[PDB]
């Protein structure tokens, strides 16, 4: 009624940050600034800090938010247990639960559902990644995983492959790359796929280099997606075929602005450090705050949408959250991420992974991924 | 005299008022007061909460109303999302937070006031191994529960990178426990040699179907990771010439166990045998109870969530557990100081014989495989 107070949690540090505050700002004033007849509430994006990814901390959290009065909960970007202690306590109120990073907690079908995520799934980055490899007519490929998990991200595509030397290998890292990439070139396999946060990726390809494994004859696929924001000096050659994935659609009319006001935050805080580009975590939490507004107003032309605060120790729950939902999943937003949809889950569809290749100044586009 | 509480949290369960974890948790409890040599000076008490399955929001709440109240440790949850929760309150407040089910434990994750005495899953997966080298096998097919992840399993995922093994990856269907479907698949493609990672309850029905397609025969070879093995009913098949094996880690053979496993007796599921699950949760009673004999002068303080600071024993109490060492109903118990996860332990090896199923060897992670 009185404002679409939503709230986001950021686990996003403030000094060289990725950028997810001021993000949140400018969908809030870039929408708020646009007056119209009939005028309609402002919007406003309360925000709450996450220092470390804590189920304990973050129940806290939800216990703080949970008295505001708000209409959904963004976040976080980059805390996968904290994430999935967001979902549960959102499905228990039926507030929804704006997903806009990794979460690597099931979640069981059959458990209250109040979520929508702008983040790719672990199926759509597997069957990315496949539909590469089928490009290359299935070489036989080596995978590199930071830490276990990536098991699960990366399920869909390890259970398709017969998993030996000649055909798909697994190897994790200990922490040091060089072991694991002598044994890939004795197995002369050619096709590594890395599956790592920016700076292990940037460690493996470093290695790789100063190995000779960073010639044309190797192809690498990193699932990272801070692809765009990796940025390989003194690695990448003429020869070099490292390809990864981006969401950006650098033709949004609001994407040079938005990039421009990222720049100038990260040097009032890092003159050290140069900057390295938007974040897509960033980009995510802007239509984030668009899909949100969008599905909100589409319900308030068709019902009075009424808030109040709820508790953590009361079995009360937004009466409107249900429909809310319903609108969410009828959400289609042109944002900086590509075209945001979704389908009856909740998950991301009808959208385009931009499948880019570093080369020695830049990179090139040499195709796509689909959903359709 | 003198008085220490422990706290138990435990699932609500269909089959009637107390499941398995919390009728051995009391009977271990009784146990030790009625010892005199053991915790000859305390007397053992307890606060019991129980939660519905897969309720990780009220596992929390309940783990903060027993602190609140005071207690030395908490045994309990059984299902990993609530016991995560519980594990991170625990964690916060500096107090013991006692495992005996296996559950994914996070990489990143850096809580440090737990023990488990579930045997870890990567040395279960080694032994897996030993077995699959000493038979010689080049080709195997791992068949793992959606419920469980792939994660659990990484050890053998990464083997046919260091071995000459070619290993096919199949899920059990997660919306049914029919797998007729799955067993013709293999059936079709000559996979004789099979890994079950699956409970005992889904290893009896598959055994039933896998009957009802002329796959229990002497061509195939059965590998399963459940230590319940020995408590299946395998009179439909130990004529059949099929090869069945696993593990045990129930010390059956010592008979001061075997009186004990009497006392607790007093779908193709045998009756009147003690389940790997109620085994741990009363040798996990006992393991800390040696760590409260080392450390007499303790006494639980009232500690509230969000406001107090950790528990000025904790610390050194958990220490203690974690360098505990005790005899149990599953062998030598102890563990590992660097991650307070049960890594090294004991193991029968058994396999099915034409009268039922018997041992036929041990392992331990020191020494590898032993058959006689
Ligand atoms: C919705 O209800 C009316 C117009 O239908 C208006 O007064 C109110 O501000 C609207 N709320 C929002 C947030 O659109
Ligand atoms: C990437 O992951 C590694 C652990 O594998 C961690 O040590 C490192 O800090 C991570 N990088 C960043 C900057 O998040
Ligand atoms: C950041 O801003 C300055 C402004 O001139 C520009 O030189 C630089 O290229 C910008 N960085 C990026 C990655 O756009
Ligand atoms: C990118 O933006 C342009 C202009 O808004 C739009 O026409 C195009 O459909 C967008 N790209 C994608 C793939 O969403
Ligand atoms: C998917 O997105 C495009 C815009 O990029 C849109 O034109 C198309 O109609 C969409 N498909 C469906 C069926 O929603
Ligand atoms: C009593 O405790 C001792 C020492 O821990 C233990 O070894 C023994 O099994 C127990 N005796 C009986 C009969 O309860
Ligand atoms: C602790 O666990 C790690 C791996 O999980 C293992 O390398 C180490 O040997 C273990 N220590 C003991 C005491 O078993
Ligand atoms: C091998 O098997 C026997 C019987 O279980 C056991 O006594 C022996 O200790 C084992 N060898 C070693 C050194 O582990
Ligand atoms: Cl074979």
């Amino acid at each position: 009624l009185s404002s679409l107070r939503m709230a986001a949690i950021l686990d996003d540090q403030t000094v060289c940050g990725r950028g997810e505050r001021l993000a949140l700002a400018l969908a809030r004033e870039q929408i708020n600034g646009i007056i119209e007849v009939p005028a309609k509430a402002r919007v406003e994006v309360d925000i709450f800090e996450l220092q470390r990814d804590s189920q304990y901390e973050t129940t806290d959290t939800m216990c703080q938010i949970l008295p505001k009065g708000v209409v959904s909960v963004l976040g976080p970007s980059s805390s996968p247990a904290s994430a999935s202690t967001v979902s549960h306590i959102c499905g228990e109120k039926e507030i929804p639960h704006i997903k806009v990073g990794p979460e690597e907690t099931p979640r069981l079908q059959y458990l209250r559902f109040a979520s929508v995520s702008l983040y790719p799934s672990n199926e759509d980055v597997s069957l990315a990644v496949s539909r590469i490899l089928k490009s290359f007519n299935y070489p036989s490929a080596s995978l590199i995983c930071a830490k276990a998990e990536c098991l699960l991200r990366l399920e869909e595509l390890v259970r398709g492959f017969l998993i030996s030397k000649e055909t798909l290998s697994v190897r994790m890292l200990d922490r040091d790359p060089t072991p694991l990439l002598k044994e890939i070139r004795d197995d002369k396999v050619s096709t590594i796929i890395i599956d790592a946060n920016a700076s292990i990726s940037h460690l493996v390809l470093r290695k790789a280099s100063e190995l000779g494994m960073t010639s044309a004859f190797y192809k690498y696929i990193l699932t990272t997606m801070d692809f765009p924001i990796l940025h390989l000096d003194g690695i990448v050659e003429d020869s070099s075929n490292i390809l990864g994935f981006s969401m950006f659609n650098t033709s949004h009319p609001f994407y040079p602005e938005f990039v421009r006001s990222l720049n100038m935050s990260w040097r009032e805080n890092c003159e050290a450090s140069t900057y390295p580009g938007p974040a897509l975590s960033a980009a995510l939490m802007f239509d984030a705050v668009h899909v949100v507004v969008s599905a909100v107003r589409e319900l308030n032309r068709s019902q009075e949408i009424g808030v109040k605060p709820l508790a953590c120790t009361s079995a009360n729950i937004w009466p409107h959250g249900t429909s809310l939902m319903n609108y969410l999943r009828m959400v289609e937003y042109d944002g900086l991420t590509g075209r945001v949809e979704f389908n009856s889950k909740g998950q991301r569809t009808n959208y385009t992974l931009r499948i880019l290749e570093k080369s020695r100044q830049g990179h090139r586009e040499i195709g796509v991924w689909y959903s359709n | 005299t003198h008085v220490l509480r422990f706290g138990g949290i435990f699932e609500y369960v269909e089959s009637g008022p107390m499941g398995a974890e919390e009728l051995a948790f009391r009977f271990a409890v009784n146990t030790i007061n009625r010892n005199r040599t053991l915790l000859p000076n305390t007397t053992l008490t307890y606060d019991t909460q129980k939660i519905n399955l897969y309720d990780s929001f009220e596992a929390s709440k309940k783990a903060c109303d027993q602190l609140s109240l005071g207690v030395a440790a908490i045994f309990g949850p059984s299902h990993s999302s609530s016991a995560n929760a519980v594990q991170s309150i625990c964690n916060a407040l500096g107090v013991p937070h006692i495992q005996t089910r296996w559950k994914h434990q996070v990489s990143d994750n850096k809580d440090s006031f737990y023990v488990s005495l579930y045997p870890d899953f990567s040395s279960l997966s080694r032994a897996i191994l030993d077995l699959v080298q000493f038979f010689k096998w080049k080709t195997v097919t791992v068949v793992y529960d959606d419920s469980t992840g792939l994660i659990r399993l990484q050890e053998l995922i990464k083997a046919p990178s260091r071995y000459n093994l070619r290993l096919k990856i199949r899920q059990l269907p997660a919306d049914t426990k029919d797998a007729k479907p799955l067993l013709k698949e293999m059936k079709r493609g000559k996979e004789f040699h099979v890994i079950f990672d699956c409970s005992h309850e889904m290893a009896a029905g598959i055994l039933k179907q896998a009957l009802n397609m002329s796959m229990m025969t002497e061509y195939y070879h059965y590998i399963f990771t459940t230590l319940d093995l020995f408590a299946l009913d395998v009179e439909p098949y130990r004529y059949s010439g099929v090869n069945m094996t696993g593990f045990r880690i129930l010390n059956t053979e010592n008979t001061q166990v075997s009186s004990i496993i009497e006392k607790w007796s007093m779908s193709g599921l045998l009756d009147g045998f003690m389940t790997t699950d109620a085994a741990l949760m009363y040798d996990a009673v006992h393991v800390v109870s040696v760590a409260v004999q080392q450390f007499p002068q303790m006494t639980v303080s009232s500690l509230q969530c969000n406001r107090h600071k950790p528990w000025r024993f904790g610390t050194r109490f958990m220490s203690l557990i974690k360098e505990a060492h005790w005899e149990g109903l599953t062998g030598r118990i102890t563990f590992n100081k660097t991650n307070g996860l049960r890594t090294d332990f004991d193991l029968d090896v058994i396999s099915l014989k034409e009268e039922g199923l018997e041992k036929i060897g041990t392992w331990d992670p020191a020494s590898g495989l032993n058959m006689t």
